[PDB]
């Protein structure tokens, strides 16, 4: 009885945060081999969960990196194209069709192909002295020549198809652009498309919170089990003391 | 909101420990008088019939 | 505590009452009830308290982000939530603009 | 944890690597329809064989064209243009002779790790040398076997941490077992002294 009175009440102690800790599961253990089969279940949910919650990060990622080319100021590739509009005495050719129509936008757009995001400058012997400078641009940048503020219709071999525009750029050289949907002109109702990416996004940003929320789960359930068998297998899953106390 | 929430788990975490102490190390006490007083009443009564 | 003396019971139950003067020092009708408690004659009182205790705290529970009514179950999501919020503290560091 | 962040990444590089699918760095093969459809032959067929030392320098003049068809006549397409529409959005064409393909018009004028050219009236195009050209391609077997070597050094931090796994679930075990066994008389004295008594 001495013995069995001393042994109880760290066997209850032990009993309760065991209960505790499996009722908190959806599974029940029984055994010092169970346990460590749940924690190897455990693991592998973990590493399922954060598969699903990265993926679901570079969707996010793709998308804000999608909305944030349609910012600003007429959205283009805006990290050096503003300095580089403004050190030459010109301006960027998607500001100056900023206001066209939804219905001639995938024209325009198929029409200047590549050249859409270049800079309009009059002369283009003046930027010959600055342009051995250039090293921090776009791989290919884009310059014409024009009037900015009532600039003309670039001379174009150009010749309208069914749902494309042919061109002539050079001697033995055309392009054939097909019409695209949704393009870079008409920046109006390109705020309509980036809209519509921000709804597209919310859902995102919801969905990954969940699979964080769950990931964190997990981690902590794991973590639970490690300080249990760290202070508890010592009297583990043993015979009830009360029982044969009162025997 | 981390500094939100942290100060709603620290009030929590804190009045529900001391709440649950008090009131259950009470609940304890008077189970264990009952049971010196059930198994004082059997002394008496055994040696008094005896 | 089946295992232990008087002694000990009464010892953590005054050291739990000085920390509960204080933490319910600014609520009044958890602090009737506390008042109410003490009188070791009527044992009900005290579980009262308890009962007390837990409403008010459901009724702080703010469940836009939490969902569990029971308060000790809701502990363990205010820690998923400090850790998942610390994790989404990190960086970013795409920084360049005009 | 690591070794599975591992796994991630040489997936992600055997992705890289699958992507270069034929012959090595992936080309499209609807190209090679279209420039069967019409007679002549893809540019980057013709300077796939052109020395790495000037590669960037041709990528870099030719730009966006870098995928066209050389097509010496030009009066096969006209007709057929409004037939096509499967071809890639912009598509590009070239005249000259495919065997022995002569210069194509640019007024090329070459500077500091960059080019100038003239494309039309009032236009002038500016480009930047790049690397892995499309031009002088070689196979450019070189970045397979360097995407390969990295591929290796990850399979090979892999395996480490497999095994590394290993070794610590069955000292685990060991622990387990020993526990399930021994734990009730783990770290008592000698009982000889006490019988001795």
């Amino acid at each position: 009885i001495q013995s069995l009175t001393a042994r109880a009440p760290v066997w209850l102690a032990a009993q309760d945060t065991l209960n505790q800790l499996c009722e908190q599961s959806g599974e029940t253990l029984a055994s010092s081999n169970d346990v460590t089969e749940y924690m190897q279940q455990l693991l592998e949910r973990e590493r399922e969960a954060t598969v699903e919650r990265d993926e679901v990060a570079a969707q996010k990622r793709e998308l804000e990196k999608q909305i944030e080319r349609l910012s600003q100021p007429s959205g283009a590739e805006d990290s050096r194209m503003i300095a580089l509009a403004e050190r030459f005495g010109g301006v960027l050719l998607s500001e100056i069709y900023d206001d066209i129509t939804i219905d001639d936008a995938p024209y325009f757009s198929a029409l200047y192909g590549p050249a859409r995001h270049g800079i309009v400058v009059p002369d283009l012997s003046l930027v010959r002295p600055h342009l051995e400078t250039l090293e921090d641009c776009p791989e290919d940048l884009y310059l014409i020549e024009g009037d900015p503020q009532s600039f003309d219709d670039s001379v174009f071999n150009a010749e309208e198809q069914t749902n494309a525009v042919l061109v002539k750029s050079s001697d033995r050289q055309w392009r054939y652009s097909r019409y695209p949907e949704l393009p870079l002109f008409g920046r109006a109702a390109r705020e309509n498309r980036l809209e519509a990416l921000n709804l597209e996004r919310d859902a995102l940003a919801e969905r990954y919170a969940t699979l964080s929320f769950d990931v964190q789960k997990i981690q902590r359930a794991h973590q639970a089990f490690s300080q249990f068998v760290g202070k508890h297998l010592s009297v583990a899953f043993d015979t009830d003391p009360e029982a044969e106390i009162r025997e | 909101a981390i500094r939100v929430t942290q100060s709603d788990r620290d009030l929590f975490k804190h009045l529900i420990t001391e709440a649950t102490s008090y009131v259950s190390a009470d609940y304890m006490r008077h189970a264990n008088e009952r049971r010196t007083h059930l198994d004082e009443a059997l002394a008496l009564r055994g040696e008094l019939f005896g | 505590l089946a295992y232990m003396e008087g002694g000990a019971l009464r010892s953590m139950s005054d050291k739990a009452l000085g920390a509960l003067r204080l933490a319910v020092a600014d609520n009044e009708h958890l602090r009737d009830a506390l008042r109410l408690s003490e009188d070791p004659k009527r044992p009900e009182r005290k579980v009262q308290f308890f009962i007390a205790v837990y409403q008010h705290l459901r009724e702080r529970i703010r469940q836009d982000i939490i969902r569990t009514d029971d308060p000790v179950d809701a502990i363990e999501q205010m820690e998923i939530e400090l850790a998942r919020l610390t994790e989404e503290l990190t960086a970013r560091e795409q920084k360049l603009a005009i």
